[PDB]
């Protein structure tokens, strides 16, 4: 699976600028795709997402009327048109995949990225920074102004890690769940709008910072951002 | 001369075997469970109906979670729905339409079919494509797949026209254990709760107890008077149930090696198709040919109610892992969940 | 020769099954008769559960 | 209804677009099931108008699936078909009374009560020979056949021995004779005589299976 | 004097009692039937049979209340609110059954004439889309008069309304009675004309259950135009002749009820009056 974005770049305020996200090594037309950006010294921010087969869109308020959003399934690309860019809009902007039926998990494998330079539920992560060590369990809590637990027994929550560089991987869906390739150490438990993530055996590749994401309703709102430093 | 000698002496082991069944036939389960009260009138109601099958549907089992279930129908298509919220989770394509049977990994992370094409195909529900494909093709039996079963993720027990029954390994695509001894087509094949014996139906009225991991035949169960159509094993493994085409349902014990009681009424007249127990066993369920799904008390051989949603013959029905519903398949297409009310 | 072949195979298979311990019907009725009283409470079936707990509402 | 349950749905309709697309792709083909012996013959049936055997053939712009499986079990999987095409060697007398048991069985079906079967009377050059030659009697066979006459309604081809004709109706009319001996009209027999060049087959098919639809239609119009 | 109450509460206690007989055997027909084949001839006849459902329920009530009112419309439709939604349901339930009656022609003249073509070719969202295309054009019809600023008059017996046919003097007024009366006639002609069709190509075809069906072809196209052609030609004929056609209010009158029973007739012509059907209401009484 790979997801290369392309087309950005530095622009002058107010002006427009067209990303591209090549998709290859999956069944692009069966996902669902998100935009999220990442500004400067910054944590995630949902700006899109556009349903399989284009039937269904949404935006941030931040964005919304002024990007458009639009996917070329037989050419395998998602593309995000930008329209009165303001210096906000600096961030990196990430090509996320996720696909929704029963037992799925969303936002599974997100792209590089690609930079661009202009010239609601509340996710609460109160610790910015922890200072940890090899070998030691890690506990990191999150907190939502909503209850996150749906009437059909699900809370959605997921959990997400940015190794320094890296594009972040998910974790933990639906605030339970273990995401397929992430080693058994992690694990995660919550209940109504209080939610843990556990490192037990914190190791090197562990150091990043951790993002709590609800998917309970739109738009999708991330925490501010939990770091993990030797 | 040697073959005449032979023959007679196979003829006295029948009977050998036969007085031996008399022998320890001491009272009747009828007797035993006339003391119990009856189990009142089922009510169950049509909870959910199951729509987007485009031909008859053949097969139908149940996922481990008891929300997912695999339906096969004979238009090409392998179709896992959500019983809860009716939502299609996924659509597999067959390459052959003439699917028979189907299975659902007690796992979840795979579903196998095979029908006409003599194929009992793999399917992976779990890439990282996000799509369903084939993992394995188990070629080999020379006969229609009628049944098929998973132990695991890499051993899957089928039951072929071939009158032969197949222990797979999928990693290698090999058959480990060919079981032998059936003269007729093996219809259906229903595993121990502890995968360790399965019996199995074939057209000649005989259900055999077979032992996976030694491979051979362990008893052998007589009394029906037409092909055997659908089989299933008691929750508790020592007894199972068997639907032939004669109309009755017969209540196999596996160590008294005889039946204990048969399930049958003077207006059925129709043939069986499937069959299965509810939790604690004490309700009989069989699918029949008159559209209806008829539920007996295991233990007293009355119909305790019946299941008329259906507008042709119900090819397949199953019990969910924790006994909350019962889905029914059927040649019109749909699929019902059926459950009581207090 | 095939069938003298077979004669012998139908012949060791009966043998097999003629040796086995076979257990009074009674006993194995009540085995049976136990497991369902045993199990009663928790059929959902047998026993409809309150349209709270029922998944298929 | 949470967001994720939404995207489920709308992913379980698109789901439910293509398989009433791929339905009715289905539908634009009719399914023929064939039938016959080991000496029928139906391969070349099948090779001139062209373990599951399949074959397509287009008769004016019409596509038919005609399937050869190489069977009281398997043989409800044709439930729904068009017609079964079951071919038969008449020059064969020995295995004439073959035929005619596996065509009872068949037609007797418990799931076939509404299958129209479409009768191919295979090698009929092999029929006419034979029946000149006088080797073989049909009467050794059939006792009846020695006081049967052919009707004054027959319409034999021009040029053929009326030997010929007597022996092409008899055995006609005991497939036929099955045929109306039960059913009550829910299915049809549609009897020919075809020879091991012949290449109206096909033809053959597309005319009855036009009446096999129609049959179909005028049931529904009038079986409210 | 020639109207009264009784008369329009039979029509409509014997017409709805006909059609939800129709209904409930339509219901069990149609589950049968869809697994052969798309069932096309069942989905068309049970909106045929709902619609008429309707049109003497939504019609028939009105009426009653009317009666019941000492037939004072401007005590009680001052505001002529009822009057409006009184004439766009005469419309439309006078012209759905012969627009639905004319394509269920169409639709069976096909599966006879070229069973294959109407097997592989006609898809069920077809006939969906027809049932459908329909009853939308017979609904843009009856919305014509209300589009075009005209308003559905009170007629002479002072208990229905329908079009302007009294002392009409503008192009349009005479625009929608034309209207009405070609869409009835045309569906009315193609309804003859694709009927004759498929029984004269019976009738050949056959020299099991084609006397069945030409029996029923008759029936159709018998009750189609005893019914319907008093009423449209009347309608052409004050279109073309205003009020110098001698269209008294008894002759206008008589000519409605025998419109009404075309949809009374419909269930037994279309599904009631059938073989098969008759045998399943014997055994039921009995039982
Ligand atoms: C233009 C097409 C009209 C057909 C409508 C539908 O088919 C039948 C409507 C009938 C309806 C007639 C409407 C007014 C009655 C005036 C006759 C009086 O007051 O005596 C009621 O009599 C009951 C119902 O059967």
């Amino acid at each position: 699976v790979q997801l290369v974005e392309s087309g950005g770049g530095l622009v002058q305020p107010g002006g427009s600028r067209k990303l591209s996200c090549s998709a290859s090594g999956f069944a692009f037309s069966s996902f669902g795709m998100h935009w999220v950006r990442q500004a400067p010294e910054k944590g995630l921010e949902w700006v899109a997402y556009i349903s399989s087969g284009s039937g269904t869109i949404y935006y941030a308020d931040t964005v919304k009327g002024r990007f458009t959003i639009s996917r070329d399934d037989p050419k395998n690309t998602l593309f995000l048109q930008m329209t009165s860019l303001r210096s906000e809009d600096t961030a990196m902007y990430y090509c996320v995949r996720s696909i929704y039926y029963y037992g799925s998990s969303p936002f599974d494998f997100w792209g590089q990225g690609t930079t661009l330079t202009v010239s609601d539920i509340v996710m609460t992560q109160a610790t910015s920074s922890v200072p940890v060590t090899p070998g030691e369990s890690v506990s990191i809590s999150c907190r939502s102004s909503k209850s996150l637990l749906h009437s059909n027994g699900n809370t959605y929550l997921y959990w997400f890690l940015q190794r320094p560089g890296q594009s972040p991987q998910l974790l933990i869906y639906r605030m339970s769940n273990l995401a397929s390739g992430v080693p058994d150490r992690f694990s995660g438990s919550g209940s109504g709008t209080a939610f843990t993530l556990t490192i037990s055996r914190l190791e090197a590749e562990d150091v990043g910072v951790y993002y709590c994401m609800q998917h309970l309703e739109y738009p999708l709102t991330f925490g501010a951002g939990t770091k993990l430093e030797l | 001369s040697e073959l005449d000698q032979l023959r007679q002496e196979a003829e006295q082991l029948k009977n050998q075997i036969r007085d031996a069944r008399k022998a320890c036939a001491d009272a009747t389960l009828s007797q035993i469970t006339n003391n119990i009260d009856p189990v009142g009138r089922i009510q169950m109601r049509t909870r959910r109906t199951l729509r987007g099958h485009l031909a008859k549907i053949y097969a139908m089992h149940w996922g481990t979670d008891s929300r997912l279930l695999v339906s096969a129908s004979q238009d090409g298509k392998l179709i896992i729905w959500d019983s809860y919220t009716t939502n299609k989770v996924h659509a597999i394509p067959l390459r052959s339409s003439w699917v028979m049977t189907c299975a659902y990994a007690p796992s979840g992370n795979y579903v196998a079919c095979g029908g006409l094409d003599n194929i009992c195909s793999i399917y992976n529900l779990k890439t990282r494509e996000g799509n369903v494909r084939v993992s394995r093709e188990l070629a080999g039996h020379t006969g229609y797949l009628s049944c098929c079963r998973f132990l695991d993720d890499n051993q899957i027990v089928t039951s072929s026209g071939d009158t032969t029954c197949a222990l797979w390994d999928i990693e290698t695509g090999q058959q480990t254990t060919t079981f032998t001894g059936h003269t007729g087509d093996v219809m259906s094949l229903s595993l121990a709760p502890d995968t360790r014996l399965f019996v199995s139906g074939a057209c000649d009225a005989s259900a055999k107890l077979w032992d996976v991991r030694e491979g051979m035949c362990r008893q052998t169960f007589t009394g029906h008077e037409s092909d055997i159509n659908a089989i299933c094993f008691f929750p508790n493994g020592n007894a199972f149930a068997t639907g032939s085409d004669d109309a009755t349902c017969r209540l196999f014990d596996l160590r008294a090696d005889q039946e204990l009681m048969t399930y049958s009424h003077d207006n059925i007249i129709c043939g069986i198709t499937s069959v299965s127990f509810s939790k604690s066993g004490r309700l009989l369920l069989a699918g029949y040919d008159d559209f209806n799904c008829n539920v007996w008390d295991a233990l007293k051989a009355d119909r305790a109610g019946v299941l008329a949603g259906h507008d042709n013959r119900v090819s397949c029905l199953g019990v969910t892992d924790d006994g909350m519903a019962v889905a029914t398949g059927s040649w019109d297409s749909f699929l019902k969940i059926w459950n009581g009310s207090s | 020769t095939a069938s003298i072949a077979q004669a012998r195979k139908l012949v060791e298979q009966l043998k097999m099954e003629a040796n086995i311990d076979r257990i009074k019907v009674s006993k194995a009725a009540a085995d049976l008769m136990a497991y369902c009283e045993a199990h009663a409470k928790e059929d959902p079936l047998l026993t409809p559960v309150p349209a709270s707990e029922n998944p298929f509402r | 209804v949470s967001a994720e349950d939404k995207a489920a749905a709308e992913r379980s309709k698109m789901i439910d677009k293509n398989l009433r697309e791929d339905g009715e792709k289905a539908r634009r083909t009719l399914r023929l099931l064939l039938l016959g012996a080991d000496n029928s013959g139906k391969s070349t049936i099948v090779k001139q108008m062209r373990g599951i055997f399949e074959t397509k053939f287009q008769v004016d712009k019409v596509n038919f699936h005609m399937f050869d499986v190489g069977r009281r079990k398997w043989i409800q999987c044709f439930n729904d078909v068009t017609a079964i095409i079951f071919v038969v060697d008449s020059s064969d007398y020995n295995r004439l009374q073959e035929a005619l048991n596996d065509f009872k069985s068949i037609w007797n079906n418990r799931w076939l009560r509404t299958i129209s079967v479409i009768l191919f009377l295979n090698k009929q050059d092999l029929l006419a020979e034979k029946v000149l030659a006088g080797k073989s009697k049909i009467e050794d066979y059939f006792p009846e056949f020695a006081r049967y006459t052919t009707p004054e309604d027959a319409t034999p081809e021009p040029g053929e021995d009326p030997r010929v004709t007597r022996a092409k109706y008899f055995i006609r009319k005991e497939f036929v004779d099955i045929s109306t001996a039960s059913g009550d009209g829910r299915h049809i027999c549609y009897p020919h005589f075809t020879c091991a060049v012949d290449t109206e087959n096909a033809r053959r098919i597309f005319n009855d299976c036009k009446d096999i639809i129609l049959q179909m239609n005028l049931r529904e119009y009038n079986l409210v | 004097n020639r109207l009264s109450v009784f008369f329009s509460v039979i029509f409509m206690t014997v017409g709805i009692l006909s059609n939800s007989l129709a209904i409930a055997i339509l219901m069990k027909a149609y589950q049968r039937f869809r697994q052969k084949s798309k069932a096309s001839f069942l989905l068309l006849a049970s909106g045929l049979v709902i619609t008429d459902f309707f049109g003497h329920l939504i019609n028939g009530a009105i009426a009653v209340f009317v009666y019941a009112s000492d037939k004072e419309w401007i005590r009680f439709d001052q505001s002529n609110v009822l009057c409006s939604i009184f004439g766009i349901c005469m419309v439309f339930s006078g012209l759905c059954p012969l627009l639905l009656g004319s394509v269920m022609a169409i639709e069976r003249c096909i599966g006879v004439t070229k069973p294959i073509f109407h097997s592989t070719k006609i898809t069920s969202k077809h006939v969906k889309m027809m049932l459908s295309g329909v009853c939308l054009f017979a609904v843009f019809i009856a919305l014509l008069p209300i589009l075009g600023h005209r308003d559905y008059k009170i007629q002479a017996s002072r208990t229905w309304c329908f079009y302007n046919t009294e002392d009409i003097k503008d192009w349009e007024d005479r625009f929608y009675l034309l209207l009405f009366s070609f869409l009835g006639l045309l569906a009315l002609g193609v309804s003859l004309l694709c009927n004759a069709i498929t029984g004269i190509t019976l009738l050949r075809v056959k020299f099991s259950h084609h006397l069945e069906m030409v029996i029923q072809l008759l029936a159709i196209m018998c009750v189609s135009c005893i019914c319907w052609s008093p009423f449209l030609v009347t309608m052409a004929n004050i279109g073309i002749n205003g009020n110098h056609s001698l269209e008294t209010c008894e002759t206008t009158l008589f000519a409605l009820r025998m419109a009404t029973w075309n949809q009374i007739l419909d269930p037994w012509v279309y599904i009631l009056l059938r073989k098969a059907v008759l045998k399943n209401l014997y055994k039921l009484a009995s039982q």
